[PDB]
Formats: C-alpha cells, sequence, structure tokens
C-alpha cells in the first residue's frame, strides 16, 4: 500500500 | 525530560520542517490575490460534472496530504516510532494539517482561496454536491485566518495536530505522549517568548477538525456510490487508501 511505501 | 535549550532546539527543527515541506511559500500566495476568477470561469467550474470536480479537488488534496507526509517524516521523533503507529498517525491526521495549511491559501477578505492557480469563493465547487461540507471548510478557513498565524505558529500547532498520542490504534502510546508533550512546550514556549498566548483559547476546539474529516468521508462515501468505477479508476490511490479504506 502507498503509505507504507513512502514511509520507507 | 528537556531543558530549555532543548525546548528551543525543538522550535527550530519543527519550524524548518515546516518550511521545507510547505506546498508553496506564503508571499506566493499573497502575491496572487488580486488574481481571482472571472464570473465566467466560475460559471466554467459550476458547469463541469460532478464526478471531474470530484477527481480534480481528490488530485489536489493527495499532492497536499503528499507534502504533510513529508512534513511528517522530517519531524523530530516521528521515524523513532514504529510503522504502525506513524500509519495510524497519519491516517487520522493527515487530513487534518491540510485543512489547517487551507488557511495560508484563504484570503478572508472576499473569502476566496487559492485553487488551480486563482483566487474563487466556495460557489466555485458547486458542482461537487456538497454545499454543506464546503461551507464548512470555509468557515473553518475563516475562523483560522482571524487568528493571524505566524508560520512558525502553523508549523508548532501542525506538529501537534499529527503527533496526537488518543489516536485509535496506537501500540506505543506513551511514546507518542512523550513527543506530543515535547511539542506542546515547544509550542507554548514559543507562544510565551511572542506575546502570543492569547490565541490559546481561541484555537478551534478538538472535534472540529475530526467533524470535517468525517464529513469529508461521508461526503465521499455518497458519491462513491453514485459513481464507484469513477473511484477505482481516476481517483488517486493514495487518496482511497485513506478515505474510503482501501
Ligand atoms: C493546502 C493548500 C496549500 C497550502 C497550497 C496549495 C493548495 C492547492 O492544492 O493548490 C491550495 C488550494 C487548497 C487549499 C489545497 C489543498 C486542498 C484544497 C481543497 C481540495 C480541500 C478541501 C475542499 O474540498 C476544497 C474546498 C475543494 C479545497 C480547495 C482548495 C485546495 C485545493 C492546497
Amino acid at each position: 500500500k502507498i503509505l507504507h511505501r513512502l514511509l520507507q | 525530560p528537556a531543558s530549555l535549550t532543548e525546548i528551543e532546539h525543538l522550535v527550530q527543527s519543527v519550524c524548518k520542517s515546516y518550511r521545507e515541506t510547505c506546498q508553496l511559500r506564503l508571499e506566493d500566495l499573497l502575491r496572487q490575490r488580486s488574481n481571482i476568477f472571472s464570473r465566467e470561469e466560475v460559471t466554467g467550474y459550476q458547469r463541469k460534472s460532478m464526478w471531474e470536480m470530484w477527481e480534480r479537488c481528490a488530485h489536489h488534496l493527495t499532492e497536499a496530504i503528499q507534502y504533510v507526509v513529508e512534513f511528517a517524516k522530517r519531524l523530530s521523533g516521528f521515524m523513532e516510532l514504529c510503522q504502525n503507529d506513524q500509519i495510524v498517525l497519519l491516517k487520522a491526521g493527515a487530513m487534518e494539517v491540510v485543512l489547517v495549511r487551507m488557511c495560508r491559501a484563504y484570503n478572508a477578505d472576499n473569502r476566496t482561496v487559492f485553487f488551480e492557480g486563482k483566487y474563487g469563493g466556495m460557489e466555485l465547487f458547486r458542482a461537487l454536491g456538497c454545499s454543506e461540507l464546503i461551507s464548512s471548510i470555509f468557515d473553518f478557513s475563516h475562523s483560522l485566518s482571524a487568528l493571524h498565524f505566524s508560520e512558525d505558529e502553523i508549523a508548532l500547532y501542525t506538529a501537534l495536530v499529527l503527533i496526537n498520542a488518543h489516536r485509535p490504534g496506537l501500540q506505543e502510546k506513551r511514546k507518542v505522549e512523550q513527543l506530543q508533550y515535547n511539542l506542546e512546550l515547544a509550542f507554548h514556549h514559543h507562544l510565551c517568548k511572542t506575546h502570543r498566548q492569547s490565541i490559546l483559547a481561541k484555537l478551534p476546539p478538538k472535534g472540529k477538525l475530526r467533524s470535517l474529516c468525517s464529513q469529508h468521508v461521508e461526503r465521499l462515501q455518497i458519491f462513491q456510490h453514485l459513481h464507484p468505477i469513477v473511484v477505482q479508476a481516476a481517483f488517486p490511490p493514495l487518496y482511497k487508501e485513506l478515505f474510503s479504506t482501501e
């Protein structure tokens, strides 16, 4: 999901 | 704990993170206040289809949320929390931060907001079919504009909107509590230093921001029920992740 990728 | 030197360092760290992640500079928004949509341009927006206007606003909201995400990642202590609590805090707080940041793009003199290159009143969004929500958001920006926020004050206030130890679903609640307390000290120290503590009693109540976000999700589900394929095919993925539980 998007939020996980933005936080990495 | 925190000494006076550490509190003031936190103040400057928060203000810098906010400056680095503000979508547009305040001076850019101010120098455009004379650039207002004409009556014909307003009519053009009102005649666009409901679903096209919804996806345009979803796109602009999504771009704004992405800057809030970067603000959180630069916030001292946020990346130290577990990723479960990072996501909980952003899911419930990102939209709330955007609603506060919106007052920078709001001109209280004529009740217009900077939207797609020009300033327009709330009648610009009539095609959305959620005039009560739009009116509530414009009223919220109007109440914030009466406080005459400085950029530093918005920085510290939006950090506290984000770092909320009361959000349901937090796994390390005490860890967020200590970060929120340090930010509260920084906020109130800066207001004391700048003789601005009178604004504390005039800040919006707690449930006000959560009420606006609930209205937003409520209106979205009404539109999604009318145009489910439009949402699936044309709405930004981050938007649906935050607001339509996907
Ligand atoms: C937060 C700011 C940012 C500080 C500067 C850029 C910005 C922009 O997006 O260009 C200015 C315009 C606004 C205020 C921003 C984000 C989202 C809202 C919003 C969609 C959100 C709520 C709504 O439903 C309505 C009332 C439709 C509004 C219309 C005005 C914009 C689009 C951005």
